[PDB]
DNA sequence: TCAATATCCACCTGCAGATTCTACCAAAAGTGTATTTGGAAACTGCTCCATCAAAAGGCATGTTCAGCTGAATTCAGCTGAACATGCCTTTTGATGGAGCAGTTTCCAAATACACTTTTGGTAGAATCTGCAGGTGGATATTGAT
DNA sequence: ATCAATATCCACCTGCAGATTCTACCAAAAGTGTATTTGGAAACTGCTCCATCAAAAGGCATGTTCAGCTGAATTCAGCTGAACATGCCTTTTGATGGAGCAGTTTCCAAATACACTTTTGGTAGAATCTGCAGGTGGATATTGA
């Protein structure tokens, strides 16, 4: 027999595409599901939290830190027009808010 | 007698390394970062679901997934999201 | 245990007031106090309504973190850190 | 003197100050208690998960900081400083809270 | 093709509170779409319950439970009785 | 002998229940869950047409209108809550003028 | 030689349109403006006749609504008038551009 | 062709909405506001309508698209 | 109030554009048998939730005292409602006809199953290090004179 | 236009509580080997959707007027912020007793697999009627004197 190759490796994924798979088939969104659905929806999934993930270090290294924490998520999100309308009705635990003082309350 | 459960962890590590090859990411981060990563895929596989019934098909493709895709991302974020998942899927159709 | 009463009242003036500092809130009408509370009780008794649904649909004794996770979504409050 | 700060002047400090952190501004166990009540009244001997009890004030928290925003704006837009419960109902009817 | 629809049963329900009225097209129309969402929102709900608690059946249970998340005060009680009304009636022969 | 008139009512029990198996909601559904929904839905039903009718005579009418359902919607606390994010085609909106408005 | 004065023939415009239910814009414009907009996103389209409507009544009762929102602003500022900005701050607070 | 909303109309509108007087600004405001709320509610209905294979835009697709935007429509459909 | 506009609400009244109520049929729905299977009782291990104890300090409460903010008033340019008047664009209506959206009718490519291997995760110990919590000199800001 | 009276900054500093690294079972993925069908093509069909196009007012720009409204500007009572002195009660830290959560067996009762038998519900129709539209007047509601 054939060495095993998880379908990820040969989609060149980092997530795990069986689990994508497994999942669509427990939640009882469809009758079946195609092979390329984990693929896609696998891939997006993972391009999406590369796209924080990448915005958060930014943001965890303009703190000064090395180790990302939930403010550094809400800051990362707040600040990008896109991921702010995504999770736009979405609470980050521990997030806080963005610094943000209106004009007409600063002394004069 | 233990009741293992899964998570997204494993991966969203893997690729915290490629953006950010020295940073790390404390659990309560990690944690907010499972739930991110189910929301969306709750939601993509949701409208996904819809899509098919609205269309008398019984099965998902990744074709349903695209439309949802678009459906659900912003501009930008559904061209990048889109380009990766084409290029993921014809890459792995290529055995 | 032993007997918990008007415990809404825990909700201080420091308080409402710092969540009003992170709300970038200058100025406070002292007839604030008294509302926030009116709105803090009628928002948790709604989650916790729904919450202790699920938690009874399950057939237990315990609220989980989930429970109230899947209250916070069905009201459109969704929240991110305990699961889910 | 003594030193003394004008009117705003430690109100706009503390804006600063609670912008700048993510750490819950309401006392822990006044909250708990004030949600084993409010859950007694739905269900008698219920018990929870400290975390449950975590993720709720995580929720009312935001909540509220959400409201004070809305709240603040509809002050600012009856070219006032101020806050009033006026203020609060305005943002909540908008909102579709309590129409 | 078959295009089916609640506009039978609307009517003969229309008919028992109000014998003596009718109902118009648009109208009718507006009647279904409701009781399309109604039976949306109530079945998902319902599908999700399941999900949570590891159950692979949706029963009537699940059904009340998504009732009772859904509707308001009053509205939710009369719901939930005519609901069981139903089912023991059913179950008796 | 329609399983629908075993639980004397209108709506069609079996419909539904084929509509849930159908609808990816589980992977099984019970015998009681069409009933149950079913007897939901007609409830519901009867309710929007009662009120419904009722401004259908108020208006002199004997036909219910689109109007004739949405003064019977935003007229309940509760309806108006249920469907609080839906639009009645064709039903305007509730006679109300702010009194800061009002003349004199 | 007569004169409603300001303000009063417009109550009996309120008191007139809320009472009614009938679409507000004429259509044809309307028709134009949708396909006009459907074009930048694929040509050669067509639109069953109903479409059009289900667009139509979406649109109004979302603008007639914000009216509301907005009307309520201008009060609660004191005014009585509906300024663009009134508009904004009801928007602002629906989620709608935060 | 946006134009084509003509103040009377908007007017009527507002008036509907209870609006006493209206401020000249906003008429092109709202026709900002209605312009974004049709491309919106256009632009994910053509998407179904372009997933069914289809040159011909229906009412379910307006209607689904107002589901997604949360402006639910009964009347047209479902 | 008085009294001349303009409105607006009723009071009948007849035709037809839409309800309806039928006549008849494919297509669910319902009936009968066999399977398959879902978890509900019945235990139990044990994780973590409820209480407590005790102590020290971070804070909530009250209180003064007065700087400003909210609000009441006063005061007019001028913006936007009420009417008229001049017609331009939107309606109303089939009418023609074919772009399309359905609709069967094959079936090749695509999925689903049923076990059988293989091995990518997950639940714990090991072993480390970001960085939280103090410390305290600069420097900025703020309010007094 | 200078002064200290504070608050805000940050560069170091160093345990220690969360990572992060290192390891053994497995509950999934990953292979093959058959079975099952979904859902594109083709071949046409009947439905609408799109244009014409010819009037015909209804409804919309312009204008003319000026009646309130929406900004300013002032002025002041008194409310809410800033400080402190008190001393209450929220935190912190385990220490322990079990309630009830969950993991595991064993099923009847309960829902699912076909394969025929039966109305039921939907279309396209002949039967019926509820309002729309108009026309009059007669109170109403405005608004000027
Ligand atoms: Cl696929
Ligand atoms: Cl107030
Ligand atoms: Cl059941
Ligand atoms: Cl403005
Ligand atoms: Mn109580
Ligand atoms: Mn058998
Ligand atoms: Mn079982
Ligand atoms: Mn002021
Ligand atoms: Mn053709
Ligand atoms: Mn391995
Ligand atoms: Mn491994
Ligand atoms: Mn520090
Ligand atoms: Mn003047
Ligand atoms: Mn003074
Ligand atoms: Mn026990
Ligand atoms: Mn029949
Ligand atoms: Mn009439």
């Amino acid at each position: 027999r054939a060495k095993a190759k998880t379908r990820s490796s040969r989609a060149g994924l980092q997530f795990p595409v069986g689990r994508v798979h497994r999942l669509l088939r427990k939640g009882n969104y469809s009758e079946r599901v195609g092979a390329g659905a984990p693929v896609y929806l696998a891939a997006v999934l993972e391009y999406l939290t590369a796209e924080i993930l990448e915005l958060a270090g930014n943001a965890a290294r303009d703190n000064k830190k090395t180790r990302i924490i939930p403010r550094h998520l809400q800051l990362a999100i707040r600040n990008d027009e896109e991921l702010n309308k995504l999770l736009g009705r979405v609470t980050i635990a521990q997030g806080g808010v963005l610094p943000n003082i209106q004009a007409v309350l600063l002394p004069k | 007698k233990r009741s293992r459960k899964e998570s997204y962890s494993i991966y969203v590590y893997k690729v915290l390394k490629q953006v950010h090859p020295d940073t790390g990411i404390s659990s309560k981060a990690m944690g907010i970062m499972n739930s991110f990563v189910n929301d969306i895929f709750e939601r993509i596989a949701g409208e996904a679901s819809r899509l098919a019934h609205y269309n008398k098909r019984s099965t998902i493709t990744s074709r349903e997934i695209q439309t949802a895709v678009r459906l659900l991302l912003p501009g930008e974020l559904a061209k990048h999201a889109v380009s990766e998942g084409t290029k993921a899927v014809t890459k792995y159709t290529s055995a | 245990r032993k007997v918990l009463r008007d415990n809404i009242q825990g909700i201080t003036q420091p308080a409402i007031r710092r969540l009003a500092r992170r709300g970038g809130v200058k100025r406070i009408s002292g007839l604030i106090y008294e509302e926030t509370r009116g709105v803090l009780k009628v928002f948790l008794e709604n989650v916790i309504r729904d919450a202790v649904t699920y938690t009874e649909h399950a057939k237990r004794k315990t609220v989980t973190a989930m429970d109230v996770v899947y209250a916070l979504k069905r009201q459109g409050r969704t929240l991110y850190g305990f699961g889910g | 003197k003594p030193h003394r700060y004008r009117p705003g002047t430690v109100a706009l400090r503390e804006i600063r100050r609670y912008q700048k952190s993510t750490e819950l501004l309401i006392r822990k166990l006044p909250f708990q208690r004030l949600v084993r009540e409010i859950a007694q009244d739905f269900k008698t001997d219920l018990r929870f998960q400290s975390s449950a009890v975590m993720a709720l004030q995580e929720a009312c928290e935001a909540y509220l900081v959400g409201l004070f925003e809305d709240t603040n704006l509809c002050a600012i837009h009856a070219k006032r400083v101020t806050i009033m419960p006026k203020d609060i109902q305005l943002a909540r009817r908008i909102r579709g809270e309590r129409a």
